[PDB]
RNA sequence: AGUAUGGGAGAGGAUGGUAGAAUUCCAGGUGUAGCGGUGAAAUGCGUAGAGAUCUGGAGGAAUACCGAUGGCGAAGGCAGCCAUCUGGCCUAAUACUGACGCUGAGGUACGAAAGCAUGGGGAGCAAACAGGAUUAGAUACCCUGGUAGUCCAUGCCGUAAACGAUGUCUACUAGCCGUUGGGGCCUUUGAGGCUUUAGUGGCGCAGCUAACGCGAUAAGUAGACCGCCUGGGGAGUACGGUCGCAAGACUAAAACUCAAAUGAAUUGACGGGGGCCCGCACAAGCGGUGGAGCAUGUGGUUUAAUUCGAUGCAACGCGAAGAAC
């Protein structure tokens, strides 16, 4: 029903997974897609493929709102982050801007222990 | 980063400005860094370790 | 091989049509040696194909296999781009697979038929590269 | 050796305030199936709506980049920014006192982390503990939760591989190359080049050392004072005493037992160390064994006897190139 122009994509990638969430501006969700859940339930949910298996069928779901330009910000490690865009390009967005908005503490927190294995 | 876009500027080369960017930001590491707590004992080393290797660097340059 | 390239095996061109091609199925449908019978089964198919339709045997036979090559793989699991030898040696494999478990009595009348089959566009070997093409299409990102 | 006066650098100490990033939790908006985790999993969270994104709020703790064999401090140790109080160090000249110095048994002050007593605080992490995995077993390593504690005020505790494994102070003994804080001198293209001083690093002559190595920051050449050791275990243990709320700390033996215990370095051998390289070793292919009948050898059973040897690779159509007598 909504109608919008423009829109936000972001981009969750971690070691695990990838989530690749299309919102309008003021954050809005509007679509949403995960590499493991578009099938891909293992190790290989990290993959590349997944993750452009999942910005596919979200830029494929959110066609419907009719937006032609996107922007992209993509937060954290992992595999496939450059993925998602290459989808999103693939599927037709004209993607304006790309750009990092990974946390950076000034140490504050302290991180869990040293795994030894 | 920031990478505003050309009008016929393609997304694997836009892509790869990204990611060039990134790699000189150095973003990554610093997210490595955090990823588990590492002890003083060992931070100093390590710095000491670094410290050893940049001066042997700069000697054989210099030879 | 660890050290060195071994250069690979020439085989001299079929004597009655001068095809390397031929010479080649020819060898793949042979077995324990029989080339006599490998070929008596090679030339009646090719001379029934050409009497049913009028058409230049090795003309004919280089369109066929063209269709039935294939294009892609995967290695160990990341795709990669088939050699050209390695196509020509997977399309006859192919064929001579697919005929060797059709329900025909005999031979040379049953590669006739896929000959046939594969150039309608329904077959095994077809079948077979079209499944090659989807799973190299599953795992397109690695690579 | 000390004092007065001008300048300089610094995470030196104490008290208060303040700023940005991030984690956690709490409400609201969009929105609907997974999220999370591992080598692979599973426990756990989610349709009374998770995870993702946006807005707002609460609270604790630590200060990215700068950052540096960089800096300061007797040692322990000290990191964002601002104010207040405050110790030491460096540096130039002049002017003062006139040996006022070095070390130091007893004694005394400080003294990481953990731990202890009272009161407060508690985001994240996490002994103990619970659950899920791995394994023959798992009281562990891995995963999901999680208490004391980690934080603040006021005291106690006197310990660390508290290490340069190198007590403090003074004088002398080739050179070369960095770097931090000052003094002096010379060029110009505005920053460079020489010196000297107090720190902090890399080589190296002589000399020293069992060797490795040290070598003006000595483990060299000499002086003053102090602490300490006399084979390996028993053992920093018992008894007695002192200190402590406690945990414990400090002082400190004997009986008994052995011929050894040790340091450095040299050849080999080995490493689930690093590497380099070969072979039908893998990979790419063709045809087999493992299933059926039969031939042959072996192990077991059986027999009066089934004669004796060969037993992973490297025994089993092997000695036997040929048991009806
Ligand atoms: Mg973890
Ligand atoms: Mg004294
Ligand atoms: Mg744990
Ligand atoms: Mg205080
Ligand atoms: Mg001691
Ligand atoms: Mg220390
Ligand atoms: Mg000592
Ligand atoms: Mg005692
Ligand atoms: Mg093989
Ligand atoms: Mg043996």
């Amino acid at each position: 029903t909504r109608t919008v122009s423009e829109g936000v994509a972001h981009i969750h990638a971690s070691f695990n997974n990838t989530i690749v969430t299309i919102t309008d501006r003021q954050g809005n969700a509007l679509a949403w897609a995960t590499s493991g859940g578009q099938g891909f339930r293992g190790s290989r949910k990290s993959t590349p493929f997944a993750a452009q298996v999942a910005a596919e069928v979200a830029g494929k779901a959110a066609l419907d709102y009719g937006l032609k330009n996107l922007d992209v910000l993509v937060k954290g490690p992992g595999p496939g982050r450059e993925s998602a865009v290459r989808a999103l390009g693939a599927v037709g967005y004209k993607i304006n801007s790309i750009t990092d908005v990974t946390p950076i503490p000034h140490n504050g927190c302290r991180p869990p222990k040293k795994r030894r294995v | 980063p920031q990478v505003k876009l050309k009008e016929g500027e393609p997304v694997d080369v836009a892509i790869r400005r990204f990611k060039r960017s990134c790699e000189k930001a150095g973003v990554l590491a610093d997210v490595r860094k955090r990823e588990f707590y590492e002890k003083p004992t060992q931070e100093r080393k390590r710095k000491k370790a670094a410290a050893v290797k940049r001066y042997q660097k700069k000697l054989a340059r210099e030879s | 091989p660890r050290r060195r390239v071994v250069a690979a095996r020439e085989i001299l061109p079929d004597p009655k049509f001068s095809s390397q091609t031929i010479a080649k199925f020819m060898n793949h449908v042979m077995q324990d040696g029989k080339k006599s019978i490998a070929e008596s089964i090679v030339y009646g198919a090719l001379e029934r194909v050409q009497e049913k339709n009028k058409v230049d045997p090795v003309e004919f036979f280089e369109t066929t296999l063209e269709k039935v090559r294939p294009m892609v793989e995967v290695k160990a699991q990341v795709p990669m781009e088939v050699r050209p030898s390695r196509r020509t040696a997977l399309a006859m494999r192919w064929l001579v697979d697919a005929a060797a478990k059709r329900s025909e009595k005999t031979m040379a009348l049953r590669l006739a038929g896929e000959l046939l089959d594969a150039a309608e566009g329904k077959g095994a070997a077809i079948k077979k590269r079209e499944d090659v093409h989807r799973m190299a299409e599953a795992n397109k990102a690695f690579s």
